[PDB]
């Protein structure tokens, strides 16, 4: 009765769902296009938004905006189309009668959750909600308690550490970059075989070459001297117009800059010396936990190797008695939104909602205290 | 641990279900050695959600004790341990139904078995330690709170717990 | 039938177990730890303290505190909570059917033991109750009924001598450095090479340093220039995260300060020249007895070759036709719980206790007269 | 005739002169900065490491390090660069002919003076040497004798209880807390307004803001709570491209950690109750006198209010007929330095200094017998 709704409206994909099953019920990416060409034909337009999918099967007529970059919402005005198009016309269900779930990354801007609330109150007229932390909810979904989780999404990537329960919020890590950072490195990356990707709806081609042909090589400056060498790593892809194009050592240069954030111009350090760092800014009694239990999340580490390749980069810098072992569960793209499933369809969660009628006697400042 | 190898079969209701529930777990334990009857990963989904309702069965007998004690300076080591196998539970349900999608859609090789079903021996050993704490947190509850009315109305004498008195540690080395 | 408890609760350690047996059945350190981080699953939390030994499993998210500082009980309300964890889940008993045998030190507040016997009787309503001195119990576990008692524990070390079962009161010295005061000075010591440990769980650390690697040299003056010449005395060891730490002369030097206590800034005469200074404030004609019969207790007396330093030293104070013999049994640490489990299992000694119906007569000042 | 030199090498600051002066001829930062872009232009490169003053005018290209980290020099190569910048580059002075007073944090390493005293002798080859502490110069520069010196840096802040010329070493108390686990708690709290300052060029405009609006309330749970109640406490500052951003009660929260250090994840008290447990610790018959002579040092100690917050705190832990006087005088950044120059150029301490003569007998354990 009344189950509650599991909307991860992450950057780059939003995954909605009821909470209490083992998979969302809508997958569509997060964009909203709108036409740039002239109308000539009378009947076609009076529509100048599309959102989600008809907006890539009808792109090349269209100009695509991410309405959240970096994990923080910039254009309120389109993240309420985005709102709209997964409640009524993609999950089908009235939300004046389902409690709904949301999920937020650490270290946000404090105004840009007081403005979810205020919409799903004051807009959609949600009966209850609640607003998680995306790294809490991948460790309910890994059936630990324990455990470090990098979470490596679209906008941000972060490390969480919990030791059975208890997070430790001074070593909570938050890099930006992330997954559509090595899409603007793709980009630039291929122009020196001669194929030049510049709009926006053709960084969504150039988004599906890396999904498809970038892998993480184990040893990188062994890599590109057998890269030279032969012609053994290059790989055909063919573009949507017919045209085949052939990648060479832009295979492990792309994925490579996680661990070499340099190729950016980022001083920062890659994602195996912040994965350790934050484990050093942990207590001594609870850091043989996290080196056995170390999750990985998100759909930026679901390149072919990435698992292998960490486990070489962590063991170079821990002590050489620990053993790490590295959770790369083979749903890990989902695995933020299984939790979420999780944590809502719980008996004793029920009465940590944000119900309508407490967020009366307060403000949007509520969902500070009570979160 | 060895601490549910010492109590007898021969207890009430709360010791006899703690006793099975610790040999399911011995059949998920030695699956990482590889010396038991549950062979490949589609034994241990059948057998998490076996630990997951044999366990979601003292969620309701450790409730029938935690109401019958007169005072709420006492039930406050009962129920931070029943809400603890109210989680693992709900995690041992719903992280056998993804681990049974993922091997009925990407088949069998996906799944490895070792270092594959981790996940749900993990969920179940922490389901195995909130649930001895929670029959040492009933034993205590029942026996100090013996003789007010209520209590003495579920017929659990200090007698019927089977635990005994700890060993004698050793005075040297 | 009805066999007594014999609850020696010192700080650092609570043994515990029945009377008339040989070894106790409950050793746990006597620490009650709250969580101090912030916690983010709903469940793990609700458990607000963690008594004895599933405290130290769970530091490095909890705060340790000790209830008991210099053999004084500080905190009456986290020694409740030690009493209720031996009696019901470590030993397993009712106390309402079984009398206990309490333990205290000598010189201590009047009030200290005028609340034990307030806690026993009208909290946990034992049927009878005795609080007997430290160092008169461990002549018991000798089989002696003559001798000088040197108990040296976690909070302070004492001298009780008794000669004939007649003990002198005028000659018992007292000193409040003890093995809690030698951990606070490997801290301090260990910062010469570049190790701090500072939290309260990072002391648990240090204290299982110098139960390992620390022992008493002979000739300090001699060990201190053998130790900067070579390497020969130094050793590794090993922390929870796997990192290796070496000490070379710190090992003797912390022991050291029981022999010379300027080191921590104390006035006061080592504990060799105070168990001299309690002899010859005894009478002449006992000071013989004394001399042979020199007892050794306590934990912090089990350091390798702290007999054969303390022979060293009173034999240069004493006159030189004297014997001097120190008594240092194998099983020293608990020869405070032995003679509680010979005393309370006495046929002579069931007419003394203090019965709830003579607790009633008077007030809490039963114990003053009976004790 | 051959006035000595006085090297002030703190974290962050380095202050250097001549002894006798009333204020330093030197004051530059600690910092060692090298290129990380790529140079395009021929002859505008060859120059790879930027030191002190001409490393933060050229910032924006340059990665910078600090050699000196919780005063513990952790880069031995990075800190000859800025001994050598120090004498050469900004003194102009021959070290040849001078004999140097270096300044060094208590209960540090012992192998941090055994490797200041080798570069000293065997590459600068000055001809004298001694190393002092930091908080007992400190006193000197307050016309005192007697006094307890809360010395708050960059890297750490320490307590040294000094009563009539004799220090108390047992009492003396060392937080690693200091300003710049507060500069990296002001970039933590800052993502809470969406500005974040990620780079290490960029940790140098987030501790120039707390130099300038940031203040120590004197009711923190009062303050809290008229900070949100209105806007009256918010002032704005202008970054280095023109940008304004706007900070409210973020001024107070950042210094708010020396009083409770469980913001920033350390369990340790605050530094209210680490100038009182270390008065506690000395003997009964001084506590008056320290009670009243409170020295404030450092630089981290010139928050506004930091003084009259200080005395609300410790005449609540005090016995109420004690009266508390804490002494910040107006130029205490520079306290440690002061005192500098007047030992050095005393008629009393120009046989304690470490001459190259001595320095051949021994090796660099000399400095642990004359210091
Ligand atoms: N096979 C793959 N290899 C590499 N990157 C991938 C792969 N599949 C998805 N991604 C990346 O994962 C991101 C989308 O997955 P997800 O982490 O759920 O996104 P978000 O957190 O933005 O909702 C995109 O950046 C996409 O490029
Ligand atoms: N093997 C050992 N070697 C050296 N010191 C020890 C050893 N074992 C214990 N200690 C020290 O002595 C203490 C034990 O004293 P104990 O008799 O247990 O104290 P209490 O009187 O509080 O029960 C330890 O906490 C430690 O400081
Ligand atoms: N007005 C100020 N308010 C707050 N902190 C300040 C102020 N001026 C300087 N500081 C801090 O003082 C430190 C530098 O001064 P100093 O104590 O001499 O440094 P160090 O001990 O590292 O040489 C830095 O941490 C700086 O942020
Ligand atoms: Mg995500
Ligand atoms: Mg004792
Ligand atoms: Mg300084």
């Amino acid at each position: 009765e009344t189950t509650a709704l599991v909307c991860d409206n992450g950057s780059g994909l939003v995954k909605a769902g009821f909470a209490g099953d083992d998979a969302p019920r809508a997958v569509f990416p997060s964009i909203v296009g709108r036409p740039r060409h002239q109308g000539v034909m009378v009947g076609m337009g009076q529509k100048d938004s599309y959102v989600g999918d008809e907006a890539q099967s009808k792109r090349g007529i269209l100009t695509l905006k991410y309405p959240i970059e970096h994990g923080i919402i910039t254009n309120w005005d389109d993240m309420e189309k985005i709102w709209h198009h997964t409640f009524y016309n993609e999950l089908r269900v009235a939300p004046e009668e389902h409690p709904t779930l949301l999920t937020e990354a650490p270290l946000n801007p404090k105004a840009n959750r007081e403005k979810m609330t205020q919409i799903m109150f004051e807009t959609f007229n949600v009966p209850a909600m609640y607003v998680a932390i995306q790294a809490v909810l991948s460790l309910y979904a890994s059936g630990r308690t324990t455990g470090i989780v990098l979470d490596s999404g679209d906008g941000v990537t972060h490390n969480v550490p919990i030791y059975e329960g208890y997070a430790l919020p001074h070593a909570i890590m938050r890099l930006d970059l992330a997954g559509r950072d090595l899409t603007d490195y793709l980009m630039k990356i291929l122009t020196e075989r001669g194929y030049s990707f510049v709009t926006t709806a053709e960084r969504e081609i150039v988004r599906d070459i890396k999904e498809k042909l970038c892998y993480v090589a184990l040893d990188f400056e062994n890599e590109m001297a057998t890269a030279a060498s032969s012609s053994s790593l290059e790989k055909s892809y063919e573009l949507p117009d017919g045209q085949v194009i052939t990648i060479g050592n832009e295979r492990f240069r792309c994925p490579e800059t996680l661990f070499q954030p340099s190729f950016i111009g980022m001083e920062s350090a890659g994602i195996h010396e912040t994965t350790y760092n934050s484990i050093m800014k942990c207590d001594i009694d609870i850091r043989k936990d996290l080196y056995a239990n170390n999750v990985m999340s998100g759909g930026t580490t679901m390149y072919p190797g990435i698992a292998d390749r960490m486990q070489k980069e962590i063991t170079a810098l821990a002590p050489s008695t620990m053993k790490i072992k590295i959770i790369a569960p083979p749903e890990r793209k989902y695995s933020v939104w299984i939790g979420g499933s999780i944590l809502a369809s719980l008996s004793t969660f029920q009465q940590m909602w944000i119900t309508k009628q407490e967020y009366d006697e307060a403000g949007p400042s509520i969902v500070h205290r009570k979160c | 641990d060895a601490e549910v190898s010492k109590w007898d079969d021969s207890g009430n209701d709360i010791i006899v279900l703690a006793k099975q529930m610790c040999m399911i777990m011995m059949e998920m334990t030695d699956f990482t050695r590889g010396k038991g009857p549950l062979k490949n990963t589609s034994d241990v989904i059948s057998a998490a959600k076996k630990i997951a309702e044999a366990g979601s069965r003292m969620d309701k007998l450790g409730r029938t004790i935690a109401d019958h004690c007169p005072d709420s300076a006492c039930k406050q080591d009962l129920l931070a341990y029943l809400q603890r196998i109210a989680l693992y539970c709900h995690q041992l349900n719903i992280c056998s139904k993804v681990k049974a999608e993922v091997q009925n859609l990407g088949g069998e090789l996906v799944v490895s078995g070792v270092d594959s079903a981790m996940s749900l021996i993990q969920a179940a050993k922490n389901l195995m330690n909130a649930v001895v704490q929670t029959v040492k947190a009933s034993y205590v509850a029942s026996t100090k709170y013996q003789k007010s009315q209520g209590m003495a109305s579920l017929n659990l004498p200090a007698v019927s717990w089977k635990m005994k008195a700890p060993e004698k540690k050793p005075l040297v080395k």
